[PDB]
């Protein structure tokens, strides 16, 4: 078994009130069962949409999921994974 | 210059929780363009780049037919891997397969693939003879005897030769705008002070597709491949790819370390400094 | 587009 990597980040360079996409990419895990939240203030984002599973040539698993957003200075943001190698969720903050 | 198709299947058992899942993506390069899903609510293949959206319904029907048909062998292929392994039917095991090919610039077949794997290991890959196998073990040579009765790598070539390059002209053509189109990186080196000692040079590349690209550090002309922490390329979600590569500098050295970038679409390579 | 026909394991 392999545990995943976390990136959490944006697709455009952030600016507070402009609209943007937040992104975690997990990667590097194998099996392919995993738990991704995406959180606000430590609340689960709603309605977060991801990519269609593949892999890499190294049989590692990858997957992108994202959430349309305005970013703010108040609003802090992270990514949460389990995973049947982690004996907790993880959770990795955005670094604005 | 060259290109790539290549299908990427996932089957995935799990035992109390229904039959074994099948996913299938296609890729041209770096952008997917199919996906199928058994566990759907209604299976098919589907679009996942506006280029192949044009193909008409035989296309959409022939290529759900193969897939919904897939869902049923890699369940019998799943339930033979177990045996040659005597597992238990209490555990959940993962079938991965890999296969297309890659053409040059005259769309000249370069070589073709064609590998699997269990449980994220090596299972049998084709050669790249397109004749013959390489089994990783000894269950892996079973399935070795049962393709080479079949002549199961002769029906590989002749696809691999066919088919294959023959969409994958037709998609090149199609997508011609974006699958034939490199984006340049757009770059910049940011300076991150950790202490009086030393601070952090990072040299970022956003917003360039494919995905291939070198990012490296030198220090007096020397690469600092040791030092230096380069994250996994990553996606942005709009077709394009982001890196970063990082390296600790002692204070008032900063000027001895260069960035430099190459990617396809850029007209030359790059050399970055940091511009306080 | 795939290849059809495929042999299992
Ligand atoms: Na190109």
């Amino acid at each position: 078994q392999r545990t995943p990597k976390i990136q959490v980040y944006s697709r455009h360079p952030a600016e507070n009130g402009k609209s943007n996409f937040l992104n975690c990419y997990v990667s590097g895990f194998h099996p392919s069962d995993i738990e991704v939240d995406l959180l606000k203030n430590g609340e689960r984002i709603e309605k977060v949409e991801h990519s269609d599973l593949s892999f890499s040539k190294d049989w590692s698993f990858y997957l992108l999921y994202y959430t349309e957003f305005t970013p703010t200075e108040k609003d802090e943001y992270a990514c949460r994974v389990n995973h049947v190698t982690l004996s907790q969720p993880k959770i990795v903050k955005w670094d604005r | 210059g060259s290109h790539s198709m290549r299908y990427f299947y996932t089957a995935m058992s799990r035992p109390g929780r229904g039959e074994p899942r099948f996913i299938a993506v296609g890729y041209v390069d770096d952008t997917q363009f199919v996906r199928f899903d058994s566990d759907a609510a209604s299976p098919r293949m589907a679009p996942r780049a506006p280029w192949i959206e044009q193909e008409g319904p035989e296309y959409w029907d022939r290529n759900t037919q193969i897939s919904k048909t897939n869902t049923q062998t890699y369940r019998e292929s799943l339930r033979n891997l177990r045996g040659y392994y005597n597992q238990s039917e209490a555990g959940s095991h993962i079938i991965q397969r890999m296969y297309g090919c890659d053409v040059g610039p005259d769309g000249r077949l370069l070589r073709g693939y064609d590998q699997s794997a269990y449980d994220g290991k090596d299972y049998i890959a084709l050669n790249e003879d397109l004749s013959s196998w390489t089994a990783a073990d000894t269950a892996a040579q079973i399935t070795q005897r049962k393709w080479e009765a079949a002549r199961e790598a002769e029906q590989l070539r002749a696809y691999l030769e066919g088919l294959c390059v023959e969409w994958l002209r037709r998609y090149l053509e199609n997508g011609k705008e974006t699958l034939q189109r490199a984006d340049p990186p757009k770059t910049h080196v940011t300076h991150h002070p950790i202490s009086d000692h030393e601070a952090t040079l990072r040299c970022w590349a956003l917003g360039f597709y494919p995905a291939e690209i070198t990012l490296t550090w030198q220090r007096d002309g020397e690469d600092q491949t040791q030092d230096t922490e380069l994250v996994e390329t990553r996606p942005a979600g709009d077709r394009t790819f982001q890196k970063w590569a990082a390296v600790v500098v002692p204070s008032g050295e900063e000027q001895r370390y260069t960035c430099h970038v190459q990617h396809e679409g850029l007209p030359k390579p790059l050399t970055l400094r940091w511009e306080p | 587009e795939l290849r059809a026909r495929q042999e299992c394991y």
